[PDB]
This record gives C-alpha cells, structure tokens and sequence, in this order.
C-alpha cells in the first residue's frame, strides 16, 4: 500500500499482485465448514484492504479448497465475505480475477506461464535410480519441462480423467517469455 | 437464552483456559493457541488438547449455564494442596444477567475483556508446578443441591440423567481486590473481578 | 474364554473351541464382531459399551458403510477340486453378483434376514446364560462448502487407491509410466478388499 | 548504537511531504490482454 | 510417637487381622473374592433386562448414583424424608476431582 | 495338501501366499491375459504375464 | 494537533484495552504516514506499554526488531519508526473493514462502477 | 436432636468405614464398593462385607453415643505392628434435618478429598484401636449450624 517504505515514486510500479496458490491450507481428513469459513473470512478482509489500492490474481493449488488434478477451475463464487459482492458482479474483472491452475497471462504483450507447481513436486514425490533436492535440480528439470514441450510428464499421478479430446492441452503449442512455478 | 447461551459458553471456556494456561496449573506443552473449538473463538487464546480436561470443562460450564437462572456469581479458586488454603480466586458478577445482536461487537467486548484479563495475569510472579491445582465455587440466589434422590429418580432418557447427576454434583460450603473490565453490552451484563494473597 | 498358560503369563489368549464362528457358510464380520464383544465383556464386563458397539455396528450395516467383503455368501461352484467362490451380496431387496454392486446405481443393502439371522442367534445364545437380549437393541434401530468437502475426500480417497493399486501391480509391469494403471485397472481379485473399496469409489464417482 | 538513537535519527528528520492525500499517485496500468479475447484453454467443464 | 491425649481410654481389639480376615470370610459362607458382575454403566441402558432367562431370575444392577442405594445402619435403610428447606445466598463447591499434572504430562511424552 | 495343513476359507493360490508368505499377488480374468499375450506392441503386457506366471511358479514351491 | 491524538491513544490503551496501530491514527485523524510516524514518536516522548518498533533497510528489506539491543546492518538502515503499541506481551492484532473514502495517499487508475 | 443422633451415626459409620478401607490395616477386596452411597455423594463408599465386623462398629458406636454427653473427644488412633507406635492420629467430636445432613455431607466429602491423597501404606503393619477421651495438622470441615459443632483435624509422623 505503500504506507511502509513510503517511495510511492517506486512502489507505484507494482501493477497487480498474482497469488500462485496455497492461501488456505488443511487437513482434508478432518475439517468442518466452520474452519474454512474462518479461514475464508480472514482472507476475505485481506483482500477488501488490498483491493482497492492494487489489483490481484488468484490462483488456487494442491492444498486449496479445489479439485486436486492439475487443470483446476477457479474456486467459486462464494466462499468469500458478502463485502465482496461488488467486485463479483461480473464488471469489474480487472481488479480481481480468479483464474484456473496454469494459465498464460499476456501482461502488456508479455507471455508469462504460471503454475501451481503440483508437477515438479509429483516429479520429486519419485525416486529415480540414475541421473547421478537443491536449487539446481529444480531447475533443471523445469528446463527438461520447457524443453520437451510437455507441461505433466507423469500422467496418472498429475493428470486427472477426461482432460480433451484429440487436442492435449498440456502439450506446449507456443513458447512463452516467462515460466513461473 | 436463544444466542447468549453459546456467547456465555465460549466466553467461560476462554476464561476456564486463560486461567488454566497463565498460572501454569496444566503444562503449556499441552496448550495450542487456536480460534475453533467447536466454536468460533473471539481470539487466539491457548486452548487445551486433553480430552478429560475437554469434557471436564464441558460439562462445568453447561452445569454453570443450566443454573444460571439462580446463580449471580461464579469464581474459579486457585488453591495449594500441601495445604488446603485459598491462594487466588477470580470472580466473574452475574449481576441480574440482564435475563429475559451484533455478534461481532459482543466478540469486540470479550475480547476487550479477556485482554485485560492477560494483561493482569502479566504481572503475577510465575507459578510453580507440583500441585498448585484449582478449585470451582459459585453463589446462587436460592436454590439447594443434592436433595434431588429422595425418590430414586426413576430415569427414562438423557436429560433427567443429565440434571440428576448436575444437582448430585455439587457439596455446600462456606488481600488486594483488583477489578477488571466486563461486557456492558445490552445483553450480556457481565462484571469482572479478581482477589490475591 | 481367556486362558493363562503359567502364572507369569500376563496377556490372555482367546481360546475358543466349537465357537458360533465354527460353520461351513458363514461372513467374517460375524466372527469379528462376536470376538470383539467377548473382549470387551472379559475385559470390562460393561453392557452399556457393547449395546453401543453393536447399535454402531447395526447403523452401519443399514446405511451401507461395509466393505462389502465380510458381506458374501461363498457358493461352491464344481470345476473335485471345486475352486469357484461365487459371491452372493445381501440379495436383491435374488443372490445378485458382486458386478451388481460393481455398476451399483441402485443399492439393496437390505437390514433383514442376513443381518439378524447371522447376528442374533449368538448373541443370543451368549448373552441368555447371562440374562440379557439383545434383538431389543436391534429394535430401536428401526451446504456447498460440505459437498465441496465430501467431494475432496472422495477424490483423495480413489487417488489414494488408484496409487496403491499401481504400485501393487507394479510387481509385474516392473513399470511406474503410462499404462501402469490401465494394466492394474483389471484386476479382479475378490480375495482383496482394496478393489471393493476401489470399485465403489468408481461407482460413486459415476453417480 | 541503540534503538533510541536510530528512532530520534529517523524520526525526527521526516520530511512529511508529498502526503496531500488528496491527488494521490495513480497506480501503472497493467492490462492482461487473455482476459476476454477467446479459448480459455484450461477451462473444462 | 503421636501421644493420644491428657485424658484418654481404650476399646476392645479386633477380632480378626490382615491374614485371617479372608479365611474367615470364605468359612463364615461367602466367596473369599467378589468379582465384578456384569453391570450397566449407564442407568438407561438398564431397561429392566435382568428379569429372566429360561426360569433362572439373574440380578444385574448399574453402577451410577441413581441406582445406588444408600447404606444401612442396623439393617435398616436410613434417607430424608422431609422436603429441603432452600435457604438464600448460599455456596457450593464441584466434587469431582480434575487430572494431575503428572498424568497430562506422560501423556504429552509419549508423543500420542 | 494345504487343505489339509491350514484351515482357510477360499483355499485360492492368492489367498496362500497372501496367509502364508504374506504377499498380496493381483488376479486377472482370462480375456486380459489372452488381449495382453496377442498385443503385437505394448511389451509391458507380455513382461507382465511372464512375471505373473514365473511368480504363480514360484509360489507353488 | 498532538493533543487529540494523544487522547484517543491513551483511550485505545487503557480504557479499551487493545493493541493501537498507526494506520488507525490515520484513519482517525485523516493525516499522512509520516505524520502519523511523527505523532507516535512524539508520544513516545513526554510508561506502562509496550512499544514495537520496525526498521526498513536497503534492497527493499523489512523485519521486526524483537531484542532490541542488536540491529544488524545500521548502516544500511533508511527508515525506522514505531510500528505499534501494544499494552500485553503477545502481539496478536486484529483487522477489521476500514472505509478509506478520503485516508488514501495511493489511488488505483480504476474506478469501481 | 432427633435427627443428629441417626445422622451422627450413620456418618461416623461411614468415617470408620472409610479410615479402615483407604488404608492397609484391613485388606481389600473385603468391602462392597460398587453397592452403596453414603450421602448421595458422586465418589464411592465402601463397606464392609464381614457381619461380624459391622455389628461390632454398630455396637461401638452405639455405646459411644450413649454417653455422647461425658466424652468431648472420640479419636481412632492407628498403632504400628511391632513398634506399638501411633502412626496416625485421626480425632472428631468437640435446627432442621436439612443443616445437619449438609454438614455431615461436607465433612465427608472433606474426609474423601483428604484420604484420597494420602501415600500408600504396606500390608500388614498397621492395626486400628478407638480411643474416648515433627506434627503434620491438617483441617477439614465440620458443623457449625448445630450448639453442638464438631472439629476435625488430623496429625501424622
Ligand atoms: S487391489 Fe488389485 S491391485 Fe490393488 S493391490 Fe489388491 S490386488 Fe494389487
């Protein structure tokens, strides 16, 4: 908001905030409705500070309150504070935009891909006997996921049923500028 | 009795557990500071994870609600038990219940209140383990326990257990006073005090 | 009844000769369930314990909570080498085949005659020489957010099943790729309860 | 030093301008052109 | 050690010991060891069962106050009979008796 | 011979080894392992019905 | 004005006991932040709380000082102020909707319609 | 003084009763402590099972009580096997049926809330006599409605 380090000529550049995902994290083995509403509500007011000074993109993740496949949909259009009515009104999407797991943003002409990250950690979640958990493995193998075109190499453990028909939407069509996990 | 029943219960329940935390009567170990006990809580207060202790307190403070309609007073007695003196006692007024809304500014006043319960409880020297236990009392208007069995209390559901063996439970009975603020909310009409040395 | 070898001996033995659970055609939650109320009326000798463990026990069964494996009727079909253990499922309310609860639409999970047929007798047998019934017990028997919720733990669940069975099958396939689970997605073993869980997960899932 | 020290160092020398309040700073406008063009690809249904 | 008083008597000793107590118990016609019959925990579970099986009357009680009966003196059963008289500003303290620290504290050790 | 040892219920080769050797060996229907032994590709299916029956051999013993 | 703002502090803190923050005494006094930083020094000045102090320093860095006695990287320090004062020991605050129809120093460049 | 004479002694009854069970100068497993309650209190009362036994505490009581008038003190002193020593002092003595049996109801739940946090004692040592008339004193309550108010305290080592 700008209120902290008070260099509005440098914090004034920060167009939108992008949430990536895990903003509400539980124990799907044992939660109430009460606990995620709470939990809703405490971001809720969050959101109604910071809505009106900067913009911000929602994404959900593995730990959401979503479908635990990759190509998840947004959250609904419930779950928040009754405050918020004015912004889900269907006009006003450039404030706030709640969009699906991966997603190609076009910011001023700029493609940025951003995930959840649930594919390299299922690709971690294995134990491979070759190939000779540090930062350079990690991006290594998003180099080996840019380079071979493909966003889910593990199939069954990541992707869920009936993703498309005859047109895969994880295979990568057009290289983007940016990759974002 | 429609809403202030679950208020009054959440409120004494922080209160049984500030109270049980900040005088090291229970290990801290077993205290983890949470908002959802079955119930919306107003604050982050250090609720305990013992099941015993949970039911325990469950079933004092539906005891304490269900005789609401005649006590106006109810304290918590911190005692020793090398000897069976009264150390601290912390009461809570019931001054006419104000008995037969906004929930968020009834939320704003206990934790008002339970904040300055804290800050009291901050200045007390620490307490030691080994024994330093507590105790319960309460002072009603008129009414008299442990007479209910005159009749072998022929049972036949949950409820008449449950008031038989509320009103079987309780035995007759018979320094810096420092108060603290309440709830002046229309409703809930609550006064607080405490007692030292 | 409980047996101590030797005085030293702390833990007790479940020694049973010509129990109820001695019959050529009999459910294995019978005998699970027979076992764990003599547990708890050696080791409390509490009433009030067991009418609750049973009336648990009786609920579940009504709603459809079972795994559906201690729930069949073991046919002995010839070829004497007789090896062909066809599965009878609670009836038709008949003798349906477990495919029927396999592409279950409809369920017919029935509190009748299985259930009090194959409960009651013994516990009624154990439980006269102490002066208790136990078929009166059996008497009184007779929102986005939560979907969301119930949702989740559905698909947690047959994620959860789907990977084990994978990595069951994989003693075979030797394999973690693609086609691991189409090969594991065939396998029938009656003698597993993992596929009954994983086939009502299935079922469901498409309903 | 102390956080006394800093605190009379900072505080004591804010500038306490350009807060008008009144004609704030417009944030940079950043428009993401895939909001409404066409083919949401990982929308399914 | 503790001295008994100024002025002070004596009564008669026990009949029986530490040792003798059981056998004399088991000759007097009683089992030397009561063991716990089958009981309800729970007063309404109770439903009169108890009343027959095959002609043999079996006695199974509970364990809760309202099933208790109170003790005896001289054979004969004494209660209140008179209704209480509930007097005004008065007290009361809780009877059951909390957890100890040292229990809440294994439990905690043994990482449940 | 195991009938007449062990006192079972099924008397099944998986039921054996799983009560006895306590392994757990998956059960396919016959019209699987005839689909997977006539797949001209897919080697992954004839590996696995050689491993299934070198592994029902091997239990036997 | 360094006299109301006084007042409703002290009130905040004693009467109704609860951590106050600077972005309430703007709310209230419809000033800006440095102002509001100036204000809370200047009842720093002239004790029964406690005051929770925050320092920013370079490469767009901020932490919350706990000791007190060891601030490291002094020299790069380029702001520090009084974040809060809070009377109890554990911090704990809570947030609530605020209307900031005119105590806003950044407005975006869309208007809700 | 119709109702204190019963109540009297059921309580002192049920005090003898107690003193004898919750220590180890009379085994276990000799008593009834699952049957009966003493004054519609939650804890469990035992009683003793012996007729031999409970005739003699009646008659004793009885004859206590008969000349309740003379005596002003009635303690039941606990001796030690081959030492002859008094390891325990246990002492007692120096309106509407409703007072008296609150009062007895609150010193025997006192008594309880005492015996029960006492540390164990070995088997066969310990040996009980009544008596008519480095100290740990601890005080419990009594009864103060009736002109007749009955003190309780008890002494060790
Ligand atoms: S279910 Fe079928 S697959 Fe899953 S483990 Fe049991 S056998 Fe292997």
């Amino acid at each position: 908001m700008g209120r902290i380090n008070n260099k509005i000529d440098d914090i004034s550049l920060i167009g939108r905030l992008l949430i990536c995902g895990n903003s509400v994290d539980f124990d799907i083995k044992s939660v109430n409705k009460d606990e995620l509403m709470i939990s809703l509500t405490e971001f809720s007011k969050f959101l109604h500070n910071i809505l009106p000074s900067i913009s911000v993109d929602i994404m959900p993740g593995t730990n959401d309150p979503s479908d635990k496949s990759l190509p998840q949909q947004p959250f609904h259009k419930s779950l928040f504070d009754k405050s918020l009515e004015s912004y889900f009104n269907g006009s006003n999407k450039e404030i706030l935009n709640l969009v699906t797991n991966p997603y190609e943003f076009s910011y001023n002409g700029v493609d940025v891909l951003a995930v959840s990250g649930k594919n390299i950690n299922d690709i971690c979640k294995y134990v491979i006997p070759s190939n000779d958990d540090d930062i350079e493995h990690r991006l290594d193998l998003m180099e080996c996921t840019m380079k071979w075109q493909n966003i889910a190499p593990t199939a069954p453990d990541t992707l869920w049923c009936y993703p498309y028909t005859d047109k895969d939407p994880f295979v990568l069509d057009k290289w983007p500028h940016v990759y974002i996990v | 009795n429609r809403w202030v029943e679950k208020w009054l219960r959440v409120y004494l329940k922080c209160y049984i557990n500030l109270i049980l935390f900040y005088r090291n009567v229970y290990p801290p170990q077993s205290f983890d500071y949470t908002t959802y006990q079955s119930f919306n809580l107003p604050q982050f207060v250090p609720i305990n994870r013992h099941p015993a202790l949970i039911d325990y307190i469950e079933e004092l403070i539906l005891d304490v609600l269900s005789k609401l309609t005649h006590v106006y007073r109810f304290s918590i007695c911190i005692i020793n038990k090398k000897n069976d003196l009264c150390i601290e006692k912390y009461v809570l007024d019931f001054s006419e219940l104000q008995h037969v809304i906004t929930e968020t500014e009834v939320f704003d006043e206990f934790r008002s209140s339970l904040n300055s319960l804290i800050m009291h409880l901050e200045k007390l020297p620490k307490v030691n383990d080994d024994t330093i236990t507590f105790e319960a009392v309460i002072n009603a208007i008129e009414l008299e326990l442990g007479h209910k069995l005159d009749r072998n209390r022929r049972v036949d559901s949950l409820e008449e257990k449950a008031e038989i063996e509320r009103d079987s439970n309780w035995v007759k009975c018979q320094i810096k006073l420092t108060s603290l603020v309440g709830s002046d909310v229309g409703p809930l009409i609550i006064h607080q005090f405490s007692e030292k040395l | 009844g409980f047996s101590y070898e030797s005085p030293s001996q702390t833990l007790p033995i479940f020694d049973a000769k010509g129990i109820e659970t001695v019959r050529r055609d009999g459910i294995p939650a019978q005998q699970k369930i027979i076992e764990k109320c003599i547990r708890l009326l050696f080791q409390t000798k509490d009433l009030s314990k067991i009418k609750k463990y049973l009336q648990n026990e009786f609920f579940k069964i009504q709603i459809g909570k079972v795994s559906a494996q201690d729930f069949c009727f073991a046919k002995e079909v010839k070829l004497y080498k007789e090896r062909i253990p066809y599965l009878v499922v609670k009836g038709k309310q008949r003798c349906v085949s477990p495919e029927e609860f396999l592409e279950g639409e409809n369920l017919e999970l029935d509190s009748e005659y299985y259930i009090n047929k194959i409960l009651i007798p013994p516990l009624d047998r154990l439980f006269n020489l102490i002066g208790i019934n136990v078929g009166n017990w059996a008497q009184e028997i007779v929102t986005t957010l939560s979907f969301l919720i119930k949702k989740l733990k559905r698909q947690k669940e047959y994620q959860t099943l789907k990977t084990v069975c994978r990595t069951c099958s994989y003693r075979y396939t030797s394999d973690a790729g693609i086609e691991n689970d189409h090969i594991a997605s065939k396998c029938n073993s009656y003698d597993c309860p993992v596929f009954y869980s994983r086939v009502k997960a299935e079922r469901y899932l498409r309903d | 030093l102390h956080m006394d020290a800093l605190l009379t160092k900072f505080n004591e020398d804010r500038s306490l301008q350009d807060e008008n309040l009144s004609q704030p700073r417009t944030r940079v406008r950043i428009v993401d052109d895939n909001l409404y063009n066409k083919s949401n690809p990982f929308q399914l249904c | 050690g503790l001295r008994y008083g100024k002025r002070a008597f004596v009564y008669g000793e026990p009949p029986f010991g530490y040792q003798d107590i059981l056998n004399k118990l088991e000759d007097e016609g009683f089992p030397k060891i009561d063991y716990k019959d089958p009981f309800f925990s729970n007063p309404v579970d109770l439903e009169n069962k108890p009343y027959a099986y095959a002609g043999k009357r079996f006695e199974i009680s509970s364990t809760h106050v309202s099933t208790r009966i109170p003790v005896q003196f001289g054979g004969e059963t004494v209660s209140v009979y008179n209704k209480p008289t509930f007097d005004m500003f008065s007290s009361w303290k809780y009877a059951l008796k909390p957890p100890t620290y040292d229990a809440v504290q294994k439990w905690y050790n043994k990482v449940p | 011979a195991l009938r007449s040892d062990v006192n079972l219920t099924q008397y099944t080769i998986e039921s054996a080894a799983f009560n006895i050797l306590h392994k757990r060996l998956p059960h396919f229907s016959f019209e699987s392992l005839t689909n997977m032994w006539n797949a001209k590709k897919s080697t992954t299916e004839l590996k696995t019905v050689l491993n299934y029956w070198l592994s029902r051999a091997q239990i036997n013993i | 004005m360094d006299q109301k703002a006084s007042y409703f502090i002290n009130e905040k803190l004693f009467t109704e006991v609860k951590p106050v923050l600077f972005t309430d005494l703007i709310h209230h006094l419809k000033i800006g932040p440095s102002m509001a930083k100036k204000l809370m020094f200047d009842y720093y000045k002239q004790a029964k709380y406690n005051c929770v102090v925050i320092c920013c320093y370079k490469d767009q860095t901020i932490k919350i000082i706990h000791d007190l006695s060891n601030i490291p990287q002094q020299d790069s320090i380029i702001d520090c102020f009084i974040y809060a004062f809070n009377p109890m020991d554990s911090f704990i605050p809570y947030y609530d909707i605020i209307d900031q129809k005119d105590c806003l120093t950044i407005k975006n460049s869309y208007e809700l319609k």
